[PDB]
């Protein structure tokens, strides 16, 4: 079970620094190169640099030698990337991945990846969301089913995660991407289509989790009146 | 620095049909018979996944529907037959020289049969109205193709400039989209009007569909 | 035509035991790496501080070609920062190593029917090797408080142990020939270059 694990998100102030971790397990950490890659929202991938955990030799993209410093801690099987003097242009997802470096085999192929650390560079304060019901309508079987949901509003930074009924309701759930409002806060809706008959019999609860503010809201959604 | 250019930028293909994505290198990536080109598949919100290494070698666990070919400057990833869960962006990478560089990506969309949206409208909750802002939401569920028009009408007047749309990624199983349109008003403005409606135009609807409510459940 | 004598190292009829690893100093020549790139034998070809594709474009003050035989599941120890019997007691690369490690299966040459026992490694040592140290001592290893007086006994072991290379063994326990090319850049003028 080869695994590379990265923290999901970081919020860091402009001009400050951030240090991100990539915890390796399921293989011998010091025999594979670790590489780091940048992906700005909606864009392609950009190579930052590589480190060989046995002895710590590094190789840097010339674009990033002033921005990034790669280290490892072999005792913990953890690789780190430090980014310095952050600007808004450094807001992005940073991936770690491994390659074996064998010229007659996989060579630079990245067969295993961490799931990325999403870095937001902002001076704004952390704000937990307000969760409001999108109540099902009394009119029955439009489209053959009823719809209901949660409006998750006025939170910062991303991300928020939504589940329904603690993860027991997964069918027909649609969680929209967050939109950045003019206020500088994020907003998101999560909806689910359910049988119109089940409106009385079944309780629907959206579970909203905003880890950056350590907020968890469980909001029951009921027909109005 | 080798520049890799991927075409098409976007591509729509039906189930069972063939998708061919091309990668063009500003310089040859051939070294002693090897083409150091790699292909990755990235589904939204996830790390890229290795598909092909050394331009034609399939990574273990990857279906043979994926194939890589080409030499020197021109390379191709082929998906035949295309399936529903192939919705992703596809990237090429070169490693003949440093810095290793990636192409800009090719986004693959599944063409399926037309499907009309199911339309629902949601009034603002009373809890939100206590804060002084009212959000009215219109939901278009499980539709294809992506093009849809959502028009907000307040007391029968078309409203523009105070609404925002968000769309999901194409569903990995049924290949539909879903869309929210949110109309934002101050509490005072919301309370000045009675009829709230959203009207949806879409290729799957023989004529536009309107969902509405009267403020205060009138 | 003054080609660096890679064939003398890679294709030498005899290879050394890893505890007595051989070193060939290479200088004043043009190194044609094509012969390495065009070889289908190599199972390991890993470079550090240098790129495998860029070798023909680079110039070095000196090249050392170190060679020896180990078993296959030990080739992973021939790399910077490694631990284990081979890396600690037989052949150690520094953290800042600059060069390439090349290995290929040599079962057809270095095994024989009753087993080949002429290849050995150091099993016991009082301290780890320093990088690029070659220890050929056969002195009895004192594992306990009792002195050994040159004689094997209860806590007194001969420090070397034979590989038993059986032709029918699995690949993890088959012999692999290894060449380690180290490229040293000094401030002195360069003597070894690939075809630029
Ligand atoms: C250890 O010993 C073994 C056995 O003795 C050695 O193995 C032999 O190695 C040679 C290579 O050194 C192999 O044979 C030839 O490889 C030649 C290399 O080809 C290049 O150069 C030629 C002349 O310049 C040319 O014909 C050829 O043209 C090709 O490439 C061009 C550029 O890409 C292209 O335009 C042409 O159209 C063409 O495709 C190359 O430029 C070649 O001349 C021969 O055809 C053959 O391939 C042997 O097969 C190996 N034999 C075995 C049994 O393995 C080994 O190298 C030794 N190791 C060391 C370290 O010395």
């Amino acid at each position: 079970q080869v695994q590379l694990q990265q923290p999901g998100a970081e919020l860091v102030k402009p001009g400050a620094s951030v240090k991100m971790s990539c915890k390796a397990s399921g293989y011998t950490f010091i025999t594979y190169w670790i590489t780091w890659v940048k992906q700005r929202p909606g864009q392609g991938l950009e190579w930052i640099g590589d480190i060989y955990p046995g002895g710590g030799r590094t190789n840097y993209n010339e674009k990033f030698k002033s921005k990034a410093t790669l280290t490892v801690d072999t005792s913990s099987s953890t690789a780190y990337m430090q980014l310095r003097s952050l600007t808004s242009e450094d807001s992005a997802v940073y991936y770690c991945a491994r390659y074996d470096g064998n010229y007659v085999g996989y060579y630079y192929a990245m067969d295993y990846w961490g799931q990325g650390t999403s870095v937001t560079v902002s001076s704004a304060s952390t704000k937990g969301p307000s969760v409001f019901p999108l109540a099902p309508s009394s009119k029955s079987t439009s489209g053959g089913t009823a719809a209901l949901g949660c409006l998750v509003k006025d939170y910062f930074p991303e991300p928020v995660t939504v589940s329904w009924n603690s993860g027991a309701l997964t069918s027909g759930v649609h969680t929209f991407p967050a939109v950045l409002q003019s206020s500088g806060l994020y907003s998101l809706s999560s909806v689910v289509t359910v049988p119109s008959s089940s409106l009385g019999t079944q309780t629907y609860i959206c579970n909203v989790n905003h880890k950056p503010s350590n907020t968890k809201v469980d909001k029951r959604v009921e027909p109005k009146s | 620095d080798i520049v890799l250019t991927q075409s098409p930028v976007s591509l729509a293909v039906s189930l069972g049909q063939r998708a061919t994505i091309s990668c063009r290198a500003s310089e040859s990536v051939d070294f002693y018979g090897n083409s150091f080109i790699y292909w990755y598949q990235q589904k939204p919100g996830q790390a890229p996944k290795l598909l092909i290494y050394r331009a034609s070698n399939l990574e273990s666990g990857i279906p043979a529907r994926f194939s890589g070919s080409g030499s020197r400057t021109d390379f191709t990833l082929t998906i035949h037959p295309v399936e529903a869960d192939d919705v992703a962006t596809y990237y090429c990478q070169q490693s003949i020289e440093d810095p290793r560089t990636f192409g800009g990506g090719t986004k693959l969309e599944i063409k399926r049969t037309v499907a009309a949206p199911s339309v629902f409208i949601f009034p603002p909750s009373d809890e939100q109205l206590k804060s002084g802002t009212a959000s009215v939401v219109c939901l278009l569920n499980n539709f294809y193709p992506r093009e849809a028009k959502v028009q907000w009408k307040v007391d029968n007047a078309l409203q523009s400039g105070n609404s925002q749309e968000s769309v999901t990624e194409q569903d990995s199983k049924d290949s539909t989209y879903s869309l929210s349109s949110t109309l934002t008003l101050s509490k005072a403005d919301y309370e000045k009007h009675k009829v709230y409606a959203c009207e949806v135009t879409h290729q799957g609807l023989s004529s536009p569909v309107t969902k509405s409510f009267n403020r205060g459940e009138c | 035509t003054n080609l660096c004598p890679f064939g003398e190292v890679f294709n030498a009829t005899r290879f050394a035991s890893v505890y007595a690893w051989n070193r060939k100093r290479i200088s004043n020549c043009v190194a044609d790496y094509s012969v390495l790139y065009n070889s289908a034998s190599f199972s390991t070809f890993k470079c550090y501080g240098v790129s495998p594709t860029k070798l023909n474009d680079l110039c070095f003050t000196n090249v050392y070609a170190d060679s020896f035989v180990i078993r296959g599941d030990e080739v992973r120890q021939i790399a910077p920062g490694q631990t284990g019997k081979i890396a600690d007691y037989n052949y150690k690369l520094p953290d800042d190593f600059t060069g390439c490690v090349i290995a290929w299966n040599s079962n057809n040459l270095d095994s024989k029917v009753g087993g080949n026992y002429n290849y050995l490694y150091r099993l016991f040592r009082k301290s780890n090797l320093k990088p690029f140290e070659r220890d050929i001592s056969t002195e009895i290893y004192q594992a306990g408080s009792t002195p050994c007086n040159g004689v094997e006994g209860f806590n007194c072991y001969f420090p070397l142990q034979s590989y038993g290379f059986q032709p029918t063994n699995g690949v993890g326990y088959q012999p692999y020939r290894v060449v380690v090319l180290s490229f040293e850049l000094l401030h002195a003028p360069a003597t070894v270059c690939g075809p630029k």
